[PDB]
């Protein structure tokens, strides 16, 4: 079995640094090259470097020149990511990957990533999700500008299961996360009670509950 | 054209040959091998150098020969 | 006649003179794949060239293989059970030169002993194997008689046998496996011998075992006789790899071979021969440039340029 | 060397899906599942790694690489890349369930605490509508409505096996007092005449 | 100036080399490492004779050219 073992997830703030490391398993590090991507939450893919065991050769992309820098600790079979002069568009899951060619070629030029991480969760930001009613039936609520991706929204965590969506969250030109959850109700009951819901967001810590 | 057939015959055609890369230390052996790579690399890459320059060196002055016998008769004519 | 734009050349008296038209003499950049042809190239996918050799089970796609250029990947490793050649880099070469594989099994008569031995290191389909082309013997019954077999060399080429001397780690598997207390191996033919004592102790943990295999190799010239004569911790061949000479080498590249015609091959890929000097690598195989050191060499191919 | 591709595509378990990357210069193939790390489907070009189910196929024509799922299920359906170093934008995989139903179409106001933020949003909803192919239309003061309506839509239900949809779209306060009336249509595959519902600030 | 920029580009710089001298006698690896030594020795104290000769000649050619063009224009005027 090639397995590899990521870090946990970091809690950073804006101009810092922060080290994410990928303990190799079943294999010899120097054998493979290790290139590292991002996934910013819910915007794909990117690439961004290939660290080159056993001769130590690295390429970044010209988007991170500078800042990020990529060693082997080859006693330990462990490879290092740094990336220094954190922003908040860095907040992203992180993945190393296992590369063929180490000698003679590039590798990620002819070969393609066979094995990856479970990935580390560096997040560089912290913004509170601002809450907005939606009444006129149906009735819901808007949850607005919160940068990290995981938010849960109920209905008094017990009341509404039925009825209720989710839609996923959606970016916006600011970078902040938004979403909204409505619930139908019967006609008769939109004007004899309402409801109120709960909107949770561990990065930022807060839980914000608010009624129609 | 090339010009350099009559100086190099052409690329000899060699299969077999000594280590180039070596991962761990071994000593005599090794360093004999680094040395005398080293000392071949040295004496081809001079010998490269002095080759260009001298091909370099005799095609301009030929070429500049040239131009001015051309240049001398076509005036005198 | 002159040119609007020009090249400027080094001569023996002229750091920089700029010329007409200059061309390139140094190949500085390589296709990045190694072309299948004319050379006979042998990928090796996780096998290294000793592996294949050994039998490693992993490698028995291997067998009877032959070559032109035997590439060796980076990713190779050994799954079975831990070896150890001395002389390692001697006997890749010798083998990679000889250009084949093809390995003749030979009739070795072993009188009391239990061959075929196996290991759960080296899992062979789903239960325990070994090396294929090695044979383990072991005690047979409470016995282990001191094996001395002959085979003689009748044909005109040389012949390659590979034997192995085993280390146990404790001296009661030693004593379990042969009932000797601590036995040795003798190789010999009619111009040289070569004679180990095997040691007993606990080694660096590799693979669940503790114990290693030392690989040995004797050359039987055409008309010679080998003589093996051993009183335990004998890893026994079972024949003889047919030795050759030619035109063939090995390489580590991880390049990955491409289907198309080139002759100079260097682990970075084939690169073309047109020019004198290439400064891609100085590991080559075929008519290949000479390595240079310079990145740049420009041969003026005009006259001088007067604009 | 941009990479490109086909976003979105929708399909019931068990037939043929095909996802088209144009390559503009090796292409390999990855498969995201929700919540998992990249997996490796299509090494080389058509090439298929280890543990992959022969489902999966890759054909190149010149300049532009194809990816055929064959009989899919749910482990099937997740997030698809090419990479070629750059990747492509992604193409989603989702379940289709067969059942046919018309939109229920909602309007809600900007809230009064998002008009003193200066950037009043506002927000239009179906519910339980299908197919996923409808197209949904703002007017403002009955006039075209472009780039500013963020779209966002709900995977299938469990058991209704339906879709909702919500769009937003947010305006500045110094022009937001202008319009005064929106309107949120939808030119439903089911439903071909449009559903108008408008509201005016009042 | 010193003219032989072009042709040596520089002092290549050597830190770790084999043994140039030994006390005993080894046998075969010594005799590789004397023989290799003075093969390179040889090799360069050729290139060395043949860069001076050429140098020399292509100097007094230079020269004898520009005297005698100088001694028949002045003579001209
Ligand atoms: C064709 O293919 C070949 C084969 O890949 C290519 O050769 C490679 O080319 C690249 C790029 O040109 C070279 O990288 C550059 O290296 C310089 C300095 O390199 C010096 O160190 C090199 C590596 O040394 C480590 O590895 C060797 C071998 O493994 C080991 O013996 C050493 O002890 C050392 O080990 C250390 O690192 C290991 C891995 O982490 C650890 O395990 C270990 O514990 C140690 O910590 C060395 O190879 C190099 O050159 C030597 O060897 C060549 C033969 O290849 C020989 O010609 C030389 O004379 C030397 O003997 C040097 O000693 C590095 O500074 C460069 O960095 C540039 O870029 C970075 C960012 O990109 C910048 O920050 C830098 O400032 C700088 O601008 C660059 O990384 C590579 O060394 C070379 N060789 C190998 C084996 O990879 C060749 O390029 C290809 N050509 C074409 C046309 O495709
Ligand atoms: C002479 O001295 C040497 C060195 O001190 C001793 O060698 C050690 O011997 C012990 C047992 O004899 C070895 O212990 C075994 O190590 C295996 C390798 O473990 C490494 O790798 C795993 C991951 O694969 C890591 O998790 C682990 O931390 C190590 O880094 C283990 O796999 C073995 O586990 C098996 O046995 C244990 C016993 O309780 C079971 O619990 C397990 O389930 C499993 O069945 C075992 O732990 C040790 O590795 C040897 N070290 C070296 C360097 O070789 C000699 O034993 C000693 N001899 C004498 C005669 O004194
Ligand atoms: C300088 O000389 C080179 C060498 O011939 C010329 O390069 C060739 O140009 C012809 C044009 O008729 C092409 O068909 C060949 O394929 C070229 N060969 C190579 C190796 O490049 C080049 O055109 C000349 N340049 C000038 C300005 O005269
Ligand atoms: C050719 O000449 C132009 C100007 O005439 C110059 O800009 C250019 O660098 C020259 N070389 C090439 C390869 O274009
Ligand atoms: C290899 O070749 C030899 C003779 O050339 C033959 O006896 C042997 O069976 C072959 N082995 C395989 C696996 O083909």
């Amino acid at each position: 079995q090639v397995q590899l073992v990521q870090s946990g997830a970091e809690v950073k703030k804006p101009g810092a640094s922060v080290t994410v490391s990928c303990q190799v398993s079943g294999y010899t590090l120097t054998s493979y090259g290790l290139s590292w991507v991002r996934q910013a939450p819910g915007q794909g893919l990117e690439w961004v470097g290939w660290i080159n065991t056993y001769d130590g050769q690295t390429k970044y992309v010209k988007k991170f020149q500078g800042r990020v820098t990529m060693t082997t600790h080859t006693g330990t079979n462990t490879a290092y990511m740094e990336m220094k002069s954190l922003r908040s568009d860095d907040t992203a899951v992180y993945y190393c990957a296992r590369v063929e060619g180490v000698r003679g070629v590039m590798g990620f030029h002819y070969y393609p990533m066979d094995v990856w991480g479970q990935g580390t969760m560096v997040t560089v930001s912290s913004k509170g999700p601002s809450v907005f009613p939606l009444a006129p039936a149906a009735l819901g609520c808007l949850v607005k500008d919160y940068f990290p991706e995981p938010v849960t929204v109920s209905w008094n965590s017990g009341a509404l299961t039925s009825g209720v969506h989710t839609f996923p969250a959606v970016l916006q030109s600011s970078g902040l996360y938004s979403l909204s959850s409505v619930v139908t109700v019967p006609s008769s009951s939109l004007g004899t009670q309402t409801y109120i819901c709960n909107v949770n967001h561990k990065p930022s810590n807060t839980k914000v509950d608010k009624k129609v | 054209n090339g010009k350099l057939n009559r100086v190099i015959e052409k690329t000899n055609e060699k299969f077999h040959q000594i280590e180039k890369e070596f991962s761990e230390v071994e000593g005599r052996i090794q360093d004999l091998e680094k040395y005398v790579e080293d000392t071949k690399i040295d004496l081809w890459s001079y010998n490269a150098e002095l080759l260009v320059a001298l091909e370099n060196q005799h095609t301009i002055d030929l070429t500049d020969s040239e131009m001015n016998k051309l240049f001398e008769k076509t005036r005198r004519q | 006649h002159a040119v609007p734009n020009g090249t400027l050349v080094k001569t023996i008296t002229d750091d920089q003179i700029e010329v007409t038209n200059a061309t390139e003499l140094v190949q500085s950049s390589s296709t990045g794949k190694i072309c299948n042809n004319p050379h006979r190239i042998l990928d090796g996918i996780d096998c290294t060239l000793i592996d294949a050799l050994l039998g490693d089970p992993h490698c028995d796609v291997f067998q009877n293989e032959t070559w032109d250029l035997f590439v060796e990947r980076s990713k190779a490793f050994s799954n079975c059970y831990p070896y150890d050649v001395p002389d390692y880099a001697s006997l890749r070469s010798l083998v990679a030169s000889s250009g084949t594989l093809e390995f003749i099994t030979e009739g070795f008569t072993w009188t009391g002993v239990t061959q075929n031995g196996g290991s759960n290191a080296c899992k062979r389909g789903p239960g325990s194997g070994f090396f294929s082309r090695l044979n383990w013997l072991t005690k047979s019954g409470s016995t282990y008689p001191v094996l001395n077999v002959t085979m003689p060399n009748n044909d005109n080429f040389d012949k390659l046998y590979i034997w192995g001397v085993h280390h146990p780690s404790t001296n009661q598997e030693q004593t379990s496996l042969y009932v000797q207390a601590s036995g040795r191996v003798t190789v010999s033919t009619r111009r040289s011998q070569q004679t180990i004592i095997p040691n007993i102790g606990s080694r660096p943990w590799v693979r669940g075992l503790s114990s290693r295999i030392s690989i040995y190799w004797t050359i039987v010239k055409p008309g010679d006789v080998l003589v093996i004569n051993s009183n335990g911790n004998l890893i026994a061949p079972r024949g003889y790899f047919k030795m050759r000479t030619g035109k063939s080498s090995i390489m580590r590249s991880d390049a990955p071979i491409d289907t198309c015609i080139s002759e100079c091959i260097t682990p970075n890929g084939s690169i073309p021969n047109d020019k004198p000097f290439q400064n891609v690598n100085k590991i080559t195989y075929g008519a290949c440039p000479k390595y240079v050191k310079q990145n740049t060499l420009k041969l003026a191919t005009g006259m001088r340029n007067v604009p | 060397s941009v990479l490109t591709q086909p976003p979105s595509v929708s399909g019931a378990p068990g037939q043929r899906v095909t996802i088209s990357c144009t390559g503009s210069s090796a292409v390999h193939w990855y498969q995201q599942l929700p919540g998992t790390a990249p997996k490796l489907l299509i090494s080389g070009n058509s090439n298929r790694p280890s543990g992959v189910p022969d489902r999966f196929s890759g054909s190149k024509s010149g300049t532009s690489a194809s990816l055929a799922i064959t009989g899919l299920q749910a482990e099937d359906e997740a997030d698809y890349y090419c990479q070629s170093s750059v990747f492509g934008g992604g193409t989603k995989l989702t379940v289709l369930g067969r059942t046919v139903a018309a939109p229920s179409v909602f309007i809600f106001p900007p809230s009064d605490e998002q008009l003193k933020s200066g950037t009043a949003s506002v927000v239009c909803l179906l519910n339980n509508f299908y197919p996923r192919e409808a197209k949904v239309q703002w007017k403002v003061d009955n006039a075209l409505q472009s780039g500013n309506s963020q779209e966002s839509v709900t995977e299938q239900d469990s058991k209704d096996s339906t879709y909702s949809l919500s769009s937003t779209l947010t305006l500045s306060k110094a022009d937001y007092e202008k319009h005064k009336v929106y309107a949120c249509e939808v030119t439903h595959q089911g439903l071909s005449s449009p559903v108008t519902k408008s509201f005016n600030r009042g």
